[PDB]
């Protein structure tokens, strides 16, 4: 691709990232910010 | 020369944990009695 500053909207180029995920088939790797709380077991739970 | 597989090359399709099921799938997995 040729890529001058004059390029031109469809012409110019991009920078592109393309996040694949894996699915939840296989040991958890990488983790969303959230908090993490106490093991309760026996109650019944909303659990995550 | 030749021997035969038998029933081998058969392999956990995923990491997933399961008992006393029937499950079946698709995938690439030598065939049985094959020659190798």
């Amino acid at each position: 691709y040729g890529f001058q500053p004059t390029n031109g909207v469809g012409y110019q180029p991009y920078r592109v990232v393309v996040l694949s995920f894996e699915l939840l088939h296989a040991p958890a790797t990488v983790c969303g910010p959230k908090k993490s709380t106490n093991l309760v077991k026996n109650k019944c739970v909303n659990f995550n | 020369a030749y021997t035969n597989s038998f029933t081998r090359g058969v392999y956990y399709p995923d990491k997933v944990f399961r008992s006393s099921v029937l499950h079946s799938t698709q995938d690439l997995f030598l065939p049985f009695f094959s020659n190798v």
